[PDB]
């Protein structure tokens, strides 16, 4: 029983075939009052939950390479996406749960990391990329992958509208396999959750 | 109530009242207090509605008048599942810990 | 008691009153009370909050 | 909270879970002794009524509960509107004996007549469903009784629960929705 | 005394600026509690009646004094003259629960039913006005009421607040006065 | 010099003829968090701020018992109405300030309250609203009225979109009057912010 | 109390006879008492009596 349950606000998510979470270069968060935003900036903890997002369909035809990306922050109607279109300045980090459940009797093995700054991969850099936070999916072994990583960049807060600092990708490391036991194929999903929400810059009215 | 080799990942929430009509969408519902949890060793999953309205009380009778529900709807969704078509998840209630009851009433045709 | 609710002490003796109860040896025989007292109410695994 | 369902074993989680404070609960009007004891209606009448609490009616408030027990035990008040003279008499009597004024009788005096009787029965407790094969030597014994009582002619009887013991809870139903969602009903509100 | 009139902050002179004497007073009459404390009458009847104490007429003693409150709170009594047996609900009951006896019935007894009963609403205070935009799926919530009663016939029904609290007073005016300088009218007086 | 400057959040108002602020029916508010929201309510500090909102223009035409009222809360196109389409339930009070700034040599007066449950008033029952948490305004006197509320009502927590528990209210007790020296009309403004706001049950997207 | 003069304690219960108030923590929460009470009733100026 490798059983672990997350809580971000009022959401939880529970999984019984855990590996651990990772922790992405650092274990706390910067300083998040710095002087760049005077005393301005304040905390939205009603940001601080999960979200849903759809990743991508892991088929047996899906060779070793293949890769799925999503660059945060992604498209938000909640709290959080009013945040981004309210507030000059943001900065935040992650609490990211990745699912490919099919069944034991499939094979293969997915990839998850977040990276910073992302820039599209070179086929041979693709061998190194274990080199950024992650974790593994192998249907013998876990459905779910946990990774958590603090806000970073070249500056203390963002304007996400111009600039994404993480990109969670998943990459099929050895193709699914799949018998007339297991499953045909693997929905692949995201559980994501935005961690020490601040904001700064009152921005005006649309009206 | 599946089987082995059936897997599959769930999510309940609670849509408070207010919107029109329950989002059909775990994408959707997220925003709602909810919680998401997956098939294995352990086959019972329990989780809380919470009483969240404006007055203390509520009616445990409903108007005729009364169109959208006035506490909201509880939406059950599921994620994914894999190999796990035609399968059963079996679904109970209980009173909580501060569940109360007040007024006895004596409503039955008789 | 339930439902009686007289400040005054009752003008008849207790075995016109009701019926007397006898043992062979009320008592905390309230089964569904353990039994619901006795209810988890934790969690099971490891928390992340 | 997860947990090993086929055990049966009782679970019972808290708002805390995801944040919530749980309240306080007062929980005086779902205490047995005290639902039980108000009075209720027993519709079937005749000059001589055998007092039976399974005459009562199955989706009265008192009725409904009665049955979601197996076993129960109380006393017993009753209210009847008689013509005459009461005779009262108790479990096991030969019914001639209702005839009999030294019997428990209540003379008549308006508008009806209020009594507090024991529990009367031979066994140390009653039951609402007896699976017996035979029972002899939905039927239930005929021990099962709170005593009988007879008037000129009996037009009103209540019946009340005293002192109420009930043992090994059984089904009780709401009634059935037909409607997609709930069960809409004509709630008072001022004109 | 002069003072900044606009600042709204409250200015009590008393007679001792010109040289007099403030005397004793005693203001047990005015006391909230003790005034609204009486009964009044509640015109518009039916068979089926939900209380609600706007129903109470608006220059009454306790109607205009009730009006003149936003949030009120209380408990209640009642005297009804009417026919057959009295049936109360409590507030949020569904209007056919009046029908059956297992809810407080008092058996008809001349001249008429006096009864005590508590608050019963769901919220922590009513109101006699409510600014609802809606308040649904001069109309006052379904709510706000003190539960139902019914009868054969109900030809009288008084009402008494007893504990009131009243809150954030409004608006109580006197008759409107068209003579030149008084309201002038008959009053008691030996023949 | 009745100097005052208030401040709710980073915004900042400042009088130089005020006559104080007027407390209406408490000067502290009720207990926020009460069994009708078991524990999930929060509260949004970022909400705490002014916003303004035009009432009228006080003319020489407009007579004792001229009335204009605003309903609260009105329509926000800032983070507070954010908050109104993103939860079922809410609570606040209110900290109001209205100008009617025109010149020392105009003269009239201004009654300027804050009604609970309104109900359009008869006009002999307008000799009577100073019952209700009020000041004045007169040129020779003041250019500003301000008044602080608490949030009450029936229910703890309130549903605006269904019910609207304060209303602002302005009135004319004594016309206008104007010379050659004083300015020929007042524009009536109101500078209001909400106070302790506190969301509950969280509503889902539109998406 | 108001309006109620009876010397003799009443004969049911406290509990049956009203409802039972409850709290989350009568006081001197009085508005209008303090209000009043904390009117100005002075004079403004000096005086020459």
């Amino acid at each position: 029983d490798r059983l672990l349950t997350t809580r971000n606000g009022h959401t939880t998510s529970t999984t019984q075939s855990s590996v651990g979470v990772t922790y992405g270069y650092s274990t706390e968060e910067d300083h998040v009052a710095g002087p760049n935003t005077s005393g301005l900036e304040t905390r939205v903890v009603q940001a601080e939950r999960f979200f849903k997002k759809f990743l991508f369909d892991w088929t047996t035809d899906k060779p070793f390479g293949y890769l799925t990306k999503l660059e945060l922050p992604t498209d938000h109607h909640g709290v959080f996406g009013h945040l981004v279109d309210s507030y000059a300045y943001m900065r935040n980090g992650w609490d990211v749960e990745v699912s490919a459940v099919g069944n034991q009797f499939n094979g293969g093995c997915l990839l998850v990391a977040m990276v910073p700054e992302w820039k599209a991969f070179d086929t041979r850099e693709k061998y190194q990329l274990t080199l950024f936070p992650h974790q593994f999916i192998s249907p013998r072994t876990n459905m779910t992958a946990h990774i958590t990583v603090p806000y970073l960049g070249v500056n203390r807060y963002d304007q996400y509208k111009k600039h994404k600092p993480w990109t969670l990708v998943v990459m099929v490391l050895s193709p699914l396999t799949v018998s007339n036991t297991a499953a045909p194929q693997i929905k692949v999903y995201a559980n994501i959750a935005p961690t020490y929400v601040h904001v700064a810059g009152e921005l005006p009215s649309k009206e | 109530t599946g089987s082995t080799d059936s897997k599959a990942r769930y999510m309940v929430a609670y849509i408070p009242p207010g919107v029109e009509t329950p989002p059909d969408t775990p994408e959707e519902a997220a925003h709602c207090i909810h919680a998401e949890w997956d098939t294995g060793l352990n086959s019972k999953f329990t989780f809380s509605i919470p009483y969240v309205s404006a007055a203390d009380y509520a009616y445990t009778a409903s108007d005729t008048a009364e169109t959208t529900n006035v506490q909201g709807w509880v939406c059950v969704y599921q994620i994914t599942h894999g190999k796990a078509e035609n399968d059963t998840l079996l679904v109970s209630a209980s009173a909580g810990k501060d569940f109360e009851l007040r007024l006895p009433i004596d409503p039955r045709t008789q | 008691s339930g439902n009686t609710g007289s400040i005054i002490n009752n003008y008849y003796m207790q075995q016109y009153q009701n019926s007397m109860s006898t043992q062979l040896g009320t008592q905390n025989n309230d089964w569904f009370s353990k039994l619901a007292s006795s209810a988890f109410t934790g969690l099971f695994g490891a928390l992340l909050a | 909270t997860t947990t090993t369902g086929e055990s049966a074993d009782p679970v019972t989680t808290t708002v805390e879970n995801y944040g919530g404070d749980t309240q306080v609960q007062r929980r005086h009007h779902t205490d047995v002794g005290f639902i039980m004891d108000r009075f209720v209606k027993i519709n079937s009448l005749s000059p001589t009524h055998v007092i039976d609490l399974m005459q009562t009616h199955k989706h009265g408030i008192v009725g409904a509960l009665l049955r979601a027990a197996t076993y129960y035990f109380s006393d017993l008040e009753i209210v009847v509107r008689h013509d005459g003279n009461l005779t009262w008499v108790p479990n096991g009597a030969p019914e001639a004996a209702l005839s009999n004024t030294s019997n428990p009788t209540a003379y008549n005096k308006a508008p009806f007549t209020r009594l507090a009787l024991p529990y009367t029965a031979p066994h140390r407790v009653l039951a609402t469903v007896y699976d017996g094969t035979n029972k002899y030597s939905t039927q239930l014994p005929a021990s099962f009784n709170y005593g009988a009582i007879q008037a000129q002619a009996i037009h009103e009887l209540l019946v009340r629960m005293k002192r109420a013991e009930l043992y090994c809870p059984r089904p009780l139903l709401a009634i059935k929705v037909t409607s997609q969602d709930r069960y809409k009903q004509k709630i008072i509100a001022p004109a």
